[PDB]
């Protein structure tokens, strides 16, 4: 996250860190039930040196605050048994950039570990709405990850604006959230983590998945996120959640 | 879901 602050301990108890074996933190995820996470499909692609699509290769840390303190009290460590990448995920565009991850055994709910609410299919997060992006990614473009989870406040951008800002790249599964003036943004390493939206009774719903962006924090380059309401039934279909 |  560029232009953010340290989260308080336990402030985003749905925020999960995914480590790939021997490589540390690679992507974010969100807790959504005792056995399921939402993340970005793009984190789970093989390359020639590492089968990022293979669930045995991963470790999920729930209730994590500090990457140097993964064994702190309240931190839960879990394996994955299954990665379901959206069948319509597009390599080149990042269309349908969403995955469901099944924990190998269930998360244990606590004040550090708690699921995020999922928005109904017809819910619309409106242009202008403040929401929060969290993660341990780069705190600058071309810059270094955070040890301590970062939070930054950003705003939903009008879809037409978003499409015009990033021509031939924005699909209706995508949503620009951030500032035309830059400053606050997600960045490399935040991928797969939740947008958190404070709703009408103060409960937090997931407004997106961190997906891609051009650099980070740049003027006229807001970060791009996979929408959630559109995938509500797909999630129900695949997880029971 | 969604609180602390
Ligand atoms: N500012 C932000 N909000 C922000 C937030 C998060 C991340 C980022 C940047 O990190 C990126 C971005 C990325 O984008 C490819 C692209 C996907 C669509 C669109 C355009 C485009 N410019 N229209 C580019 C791929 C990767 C990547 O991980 N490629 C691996 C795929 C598998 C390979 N074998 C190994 C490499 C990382 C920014």
């Amino acid at each position: 996250v560029v232009g953010g602050t340290d989260a308080d301990e336990g402030e985003w108890p749905w925020q999960v860190s995914l480590h790939a074996l021997g490589q540390g933190h690679i992507c974010g995820a969100s807790l959504i039930s005792p056995n399921w996470l939402v993340s970005a499909a793009h984190c789970y692609i093989d390359d020639r040196g590492f089968r990022y699509s293979d669930p045995t290769q991963w470790t999920a840390f729930l209730g994590l605050h500090d990457q140097s303190q993964r064994s702190a009290p309240g931190v839960q460590e879990r394996r994955l048994k299954r990665i379901i990448s959206h069948p319509f995920f597009n390599d080149f565009t990042f269309d349908y950039d969403i995955a469901l991850l099944e924990l190998e055994k269930p998360a244990e709910y606590s004040s550090m570990v708690r699921p995020i609410c999922l928005p109904d299919a017809s819910h619309v997060f409106p242009a202008g709405k403040a929401i929060w992006v969290t993660g341990w990614g780069h705190t600058q473009y071309g810059g270094t990850g955070a040890l301590i989870l970062q939070k930054g406040e950003i705003r939903v951008i009008n879809q037409t604006t978003c499409e015009n800002l990033l021509p031939q790249q924005i699909t209706p599964r995508m949503m620009c959230v951030g500032f035309l003036s830059g400053g606050v943004d997600s960045c490399q390493g935040d991928s797969g983590g939740p947008l958190s939206s404070v709703e009408a009774d103060g409960r937090i719903f997931q407004a997106g998945v961190v997906s891609w962006g051009d650099g980070c924090a740049q003027r006229n380059k807001p970060g791009v996120y996979t929408r959630l309401p559109l995938f509500r039934d797909w999630i129900k279909e695949n997880t029971g959640v | 879901c969604g609180l602390r």
